[PDB]
RNA sequence: AGCCAGAAACCAUGCUGAUUAAACAAUACUAUCUUUUUUGUUUGCUAAUGUAAAAGAGAAAUUAUAUAUGUACCGGUACAUAAAUAAUCCUAUCACCUUUUUCGUGAGCUGAGCUGUGAGCUAGGCAAUAGUUCUUUAACAACAAAAAAGAGCACAAACUGUAG
RNA sequence: CAUUUUUGGUAAGCAGAACUGGCGAUGAGGGAUGCUCCUAACGCUUGGAUAAGGUGCCUAAAUAUUCGCUCAUGAGAUCCCAUAAAAGGUGUUGGUUCAUAUGAACUAGCCCUGAAAAUGGAUGGCGCUAAAGCGGAUUACCGAUACCAAGCCAUAAAAAGAA
RNA sequence: AAUUUAAUUUCAAUAAAGCAAUCCCCUGAAAUUGUUUUCACUUUCUCCCCGCACUAAUGUGGGGAAAACUGGCUUUAUUUCU
């Protein structure tokens, strides 16, 4: 529905396994979810890390499922604990960060938000090792500890910004920046 | 008093420029209220006019006209591209046009 | 636009989106009056703005600066020379534009008498945050010994003065005419005046 | 970074204070002492009835935090300036030549004379509303007193550069007036 | 201005519930802003012979307004 | 590449160009500042160059090599015929300068003073002042008060008395000297009093002033680099002259760089 | 964050130029001429036309922005009031003539009376009109004719030589 | 001439090869400008929608949205492309290992130092710091003689024809 | 501006019932190859105790209770109140 905040990474939980031969007569299956911006992008990263852990290839296997994963209570905030690998400029890391968010989708669409921007990091440079919610008592962050305080009710504080219609290129007087 | 005008304002903008390219065959409109594509939108098929002043009696007169029609926009603040039945001089750009009700 | 004289007050404007707005407006057709143009505000800091101003008076000719660059003092001309950099002013339509924009520093009283505008997004307040330093382009042109600064300061505080008393007496004007027309509000017939309070009498 | 950042400032019973819009005043015993503070954008509130001061900043980062520690000791100065003057206490050292400190103009300039036996005179006038008196208790020891620290104190290091030697050693010549003993009235 | 007190945990019923009790809206209404919005609101609206009618009422208005301007002296 | 052997620059870049002064009159480029706690005064005269002489003066200087013995000097003397004032100058300060807001003429003026007008005094009927010739006393009170008001310089419209001297010229040399001093309207007080009287040096100056001395000098045309500049003299051996010009200079600017010595204008310059 | 003193450096000041500003101000005298109204401006010439922007070309708080403006006390204190700011206010469009009652302002007569002008109320029966759109001539400025009214300098030539 | 592989030579907009694509023999749109980079190869026209590429103004479209990071007393800003390194930094930002919400140690992001030249001087210029900077993402809009539909011209082929 | 019948772990109210209280839709933390079992977790503009105004606050730091309004589940009907 929204395109004005939205963000169209998504979740996938995709299965596969490889095709039966006379050396592999009971195949072994493998599942994993995988968090993309569309189904190619999901099967090949599934396929990228097939490759990686297993002998499997494309052409060794064969897909069993592949769907996109539901949210199950969107309008509740929850606690995300997200472990990393990515690569810097001079080197490979690991590293486990906290986010508050609505739903573990919005939570890797600010993960690659945070690496960007504070680390240069591009998105194929990184790489999701768990995504999952915890209790708000094992968060390490001091930003998420403010937010599960018992009162909360901060002054706004911001520009206004209205929108093309009103967004008038003169005016006859100063604006008011309280907003009160 | 006297007059009624019974038309819009504008402002005859260049031609449909593009950045050191030219095409004559479309000109850009300002109409004076609109600041969006969605606003303009409104005004989309509208017949307009443009009259201007002349030096010597043509058909015993000094006020002339060419005519054009508005047809699509030409970005999100409104700006508007009109065709015109013949292309309105390069003299004219900044000057005022009359944007009717009709049809 | 569509009137024939936009009056600008210039003060608390951020440089840069103040001359370019102003151009836009040249370019689609306008006679500007930019005033009070002492109180614009560059974002740079002071020794970071002098530092600029440095070189821009190094820059010059060895040949005969006959042929050099003009080095204007003037915080109007320093919004106008911007201006011009914001305008093809090698060209006639570039030039027709030029000669269309007014510059003035302080308030002129002719064009005190006429209504002033603002820019609404090229504020300081507007696009810069509170805790980065900034710095006043008059402050900057007395800095860079421009030093006709006195004279404006003690006219704009006579002319502010003066409009005080001009605000007062248009307050005393309008309170009497709210007053009359409460008053004779009663004296409308029923219906008319229960539309005219409906759409906001 | 954080949403909230507070402190809460405990004032002396005397205080006569006027800080309306961050133009902070205090008045009191010895002078009305104004310092600006609209540079710094933070919430103090002033409390008369059970007195003290409550300072709040709003999504604070730690350069918020510095100006809120930095502001309620500034403004602590203040207080403490205007119930009792800040006195700076300077004493006089030669190993040679009588330094002659001659104050004049109503303890507004002291005149100094014979710096390394220079034979010269160098006045040094105050900033406004710091006194210089010299000691009677102690020959070498000069007053320099006022409501701001701030301005005493750049007071006493006009007085320490104005004598300082251009190029004779730093270890070997110790002479000149130096601050030791910061005090109040 | 205005705000309502609830518990952290409410869904739609209970919003509903309570935004019909609080009646804040009403009070919304009565602030300057909102009787701003609602002025322009109608007169957005307004019909060809309620724009009229908006001119000769103020037209009816001046007049008399006039009258009592010469009234007054 | 860089000169093997250094030697300053022949002649000042400052006083470019070296060229004709467009008026015989000094002209005064800057008046004396704001003293407030001194009464107003005149700042300045005109007076013509007679000659020199030789002085023998007795020399206090202490320490000198000379000290308590006299000394024989050169010294110049210039007859000083009296001013004559004529009008008033009102000024006001703008961010565009000073500006002229009126000027208040005395009640009648000099024929000399009318000669400096007219180019052909001889062959024309003098009609110059006479409209001017008066006004109401009202008006000319209405204009000091409006010039008290909002001026802030006051010059006064000065004139020279040639009719007084052996020269050859008989117009007037007309001149404005800024008024230094107290309030605008103890100045304004004191040019009126002082108006149609005759002013001489010693009313205007004190012997053992120290003064600044603004004229033309003496002519001379178009002269040669060698006269205007003073560069070292060409070689003995040369395909072309000797007061002939050095090189100009560098490739880079493909033109000439100004700063060249170059032949023109010798003297006629206006200088302090 | 906030500040201070501090160099042959820097910018003014000073000084020189400024048909480098296609710059300008004040003053003096003068050119059947100026001013108001009407009609015109579809042999080099001898009536005479030009506008880059009329369409309601409508709108004069102010420091502001981690709060403003009044009012009351002594730049400070106390008390009100703004906070979608042009998302507002002003403002057009009751042709006519004729009957009736009021108020503003200008002009003539000897404060006042009357007339004109501007604004209203009160009563009447009175207009429009080209067969469907192809500018709605509606703006500004200049000029020619017709009436009515107002009020000499410079160059050259001789002489000069502080100049060339 | 370019990518990639590449030999000699201290290196070289140097000499010498390989494969392929260009230019040569080529307009057009972008790359601020530019024979070669990128997009893309061209009858004459009308309209559309896009590409490369853009959208603070010059200069056509957003002072768009959205999350970070960034203040520099010579910041930085689109391949080729017009400098830049080892090495430092108690500037700030994230990490990670240790110790007892503080003390250590590392680590890489930005920023700073390392970092000097010749007319006056070059992110294209003006400018920009709640960006118009750097790293992302979200759309809309603008954007070619390339792309689609239509007309007309010639060339090529095919139909079809000796009241 | 919409629209059709499918498809895909999708609701939300409506007003009567019930059910459990650190409990539950959930989510934690624990003892080849499957299980399964443990205790950890809600609200409050409710009440109490200490600190009595000690707070960013029309409150508050610490310590305890109370309930099921809030949320959660099981129902029964209801969908143009939403």
């Amino acid at each position: 529905i929204d395109n004005s905040l939205n963000t169209n990474i998504h979740q996938y939980h995709i299965v596969g396994r490889a095709i039966p031969t006379a050396k592999d007569k009971n195949p072994n299956v493998y599942r994993m979810c995988i968090f993309a911006k569309n189904d190619t992008n999901a099967k090949s990263r599934f396929w990228y890390f097939m490759k990686k852990i297993n002998k499997l290839k494309k052409s060794n296997g064969e897909l069993l499922a592949c769907e996109q994963i539901k949210e199950r209570f969107p309008l509740r905030v929850k606690n995300y604990g997200v472990l990393l690998r990515y690569d810097s400029r001079t080197g490979t890391h690991n590293m486990y960060k906290e986010f508050r968010d609505t739903t573990k989708e919005g939570a890797i669409a600010q993960l690659y938000s945070e690496m960007a921007g504070r680390h240069r990091a591009r998105a194929s440079s990184i790489n999701i090792i768990r995504i999952s919610e915890i209790s708000s008592s094992l968060v390490r962050r001091p930003h998420i500890k403010q937010l599960l305080k018992r009162r909360l009710r901060f002054p706004a504080l911001h520009l206004p910004t209205l929108q093309k219609e009103y967004r008038k290129k003169f005016a006859s007087k100063r604006p008011s920046t309280y907003r009160m | 008093l006297q007059a009624v005008r019974l038309y819009e304002k504008g402002v005859i903008l260049g031609y449909k420029r593009s950045q050191r390219n030219q095409d004559p065959n479309f000109t850009l409109i300002s109409i004076k209220n609109v600041n969006t594509k969605k606003h303009a939108q409104f005004y989309v098929g509208k017949r307009v006019a443009y009259v201007y002043r002349t030096t010597k009696h043509h058909d015993g007169v000094k006020i002339k006209c060419i005519w054009g029609k508005v047809c699509r926009t030409h970005g999100n603040s409104g700006v508007i591209r009109a065709k015109f039945k013949t292309h309105i001089p390069p003299k004219a750009f900044g000057d005022r046009v009359r944007i009717l009700m009709y049809p | 636009m569509y009137k024939k004289e936009y009056v600008i007050d210039c003060k608390g404007h951020l440089l840069g989106r103040l001359a370019s707005l102003i151009a836009k407006e040249l370019l689609n057709g306008q006679r500007i009056v930019a005033v009070r143009c002492e109180d614009i505000n560059i974002s740079g800091s002071l020794y970071r703005n002098k530092l600029k101003y440095q070189e821009f008076l190094r820059l010059r000719t060895n040949t005969n600066p006959k042929k050099g660059p003009l080095h204007l003092r003037e915080p109007s001309k320093i919004l106008w020379r911007c201006v011009r950099g914001m305008l093809p002013h090698k060209t006639y339509k570039g030039q027709l534009a030029l000669k269309k924009l007014k510059v003035c520093v302080g308030m002129p009283a002719p064009y005190d008498k006429k209504k002033k505008y603002v820019l609404p997004s090229a504020l300081r307040a507007f696009r810069l945050k509170k805790h980065r330093r900034y710095c006043r382009l008059g402050t900057l042109s007395s800095r860079v010994g421009w030093n006709y600064d006195t004279l404006v300061k003690k006219n704009e505080v006579l002319r502010k003065q003066v409009s005080k008393a001009y605000y007062k007496k248009k307050v005393n004007n309008l309170n009497e005419k709210k007053e009359i027309k409460t008053e004779a509000l009663n004296l409308i017939n029923p219906e008319q005046r229960q539309v005219l309070e409906n759409f906001g009498y | 970074k954080t949403i909230v950042s507070t402190q809460k400032v405990l004032i002396p019973e005397g205080v006569k204070v006027a800080i309306n819009a961050r133009k902070v005043t205090v008045s009191g015993k010895y002078g009305t002492l104004r310092r600006s503070f609209r540079h710094l954008p933070i919430d103090i509130r002033l409390n008369k009835l059970k007195k003290y001061i409550k300072v709040v900043m709003w999504f604070g980062v730690p350069d918020s935090l510095a100006c809120i520690r930095t502001v309620c000791t500034h403004l602590k100065n203040m207080f403490t300036g205007v119930t009792k003057k800040f006195l700076y206490k300077m004493r006089l050292v030669h190993a040679h030549f009588p330094i002659n400190s001659n104050i004049v103009d109503n303890n507004t300039r002291i005149e100094i004379r014979n710096y390394l036996g220079e034979k010269s005179v160098r006045f040094v006038k105050a900033l406004p509303g710091v006194v210089i008196e010299k000691s009677p208790n102690v020959k070498d020891e000069i007053y320099v007193s006022g409501a701001d620290i701030e301005n005493v104190s750049l007071t006493a290091a006009l007085i320490h550069q104005s004598v300082l030697c251009r190029n004779k050693d730093i270890r070997k010549f110790l002479d000149g007036i130096y601050v030791s003993e910061v005090t109040t009235v | 201005k205005e705000r309502i007190k609830i518990n952290k945990n409410c869904k739609s019923g209970f919003l509903r519930k309570t935004v019909n009790s609080t009646k804040v809206l009403e009070e919304f209404n009565n602030s300057k802003l909102g009787k701003k919005m609602i002025i322009k609101k109608k007169r957005d609206e307004a019909t060809d012979f309620e724009r009229f009618q908006v001119y000769f009422a103020k037209r009816e208005l001046k007049k008399k307004m006039t009258t009592i301007k010469n009234k007054k002296n | 590449s860089h000169r093997k052997f250094e030697r300053p620059r022949h002649g000042s870049l400052g006083f470019l160009p070296r060229k004709r002064c467009k008026r015989l009159r000094g002209k005064i480029r800057s008046f004396p500042k704001d003293d407030k706690e001194k009464p107003p005064h005149f700042t300045a005269f005109m007076g013509y160059k007679a000659g020199m002489t030789h002085i023998v003066r007795e020399v206090d200087k202490p320490g000198s090599k000379l000290h308590k013995k006299e000394i024989v000097e050169a010294c110049t003397i210039i007859e000083c015929a009296p001013m004559v004032v004529v009008g008033i100058v009102g000024y006001r300060e703008t961010p565009k300068g000073l500006r002229i807001l009126s000027t208040v003429w005395a009640n009648h003026v000099s024929d000399e003073f009318r000669r400096r007008y007219y180019k052909n005094w001889y062959k024309s009927e003098k009609k110059a002042f006479t409209k001017s010739l008066n006004v109401p006393e009202a008006t000319k009170n209405c204009l000091l008060k409006r010039i008290e008001k909002y001026c802030t310089v006051l010059r006064a419209i000065c004139h020279t008395q040639p009719s007084k001297t052996p020269l050859r010229m008989k117009k007037a040399h007309i001149m404005e000297v800024q008024i230094n001093g107290g309030s605008m309207k103890e100045k304004l007080e004191f040019v009126k009093e002082m108006l149609e009287k005759n002013l001489p040096v010693s009313t205007v100056f004190n012997p053992n002033e120290m003064i600044d001395v603004i004229s033309v000098t003496k002519g001379h045309g178009t002269k040669g680099v060698v006269s205007r500049y003073g560069v070292k003299r060409l070689p003995r051996k040369t395909h072309r002259g000797l007061r002939k010009v050095a090189c100009i200079g560098a490739w880079h600017p493909a033109r000439v760089q100004f700063q060249i010595p170059r032949h023109g204008q010798k003297g006629y310059f206006h200088r302090t």
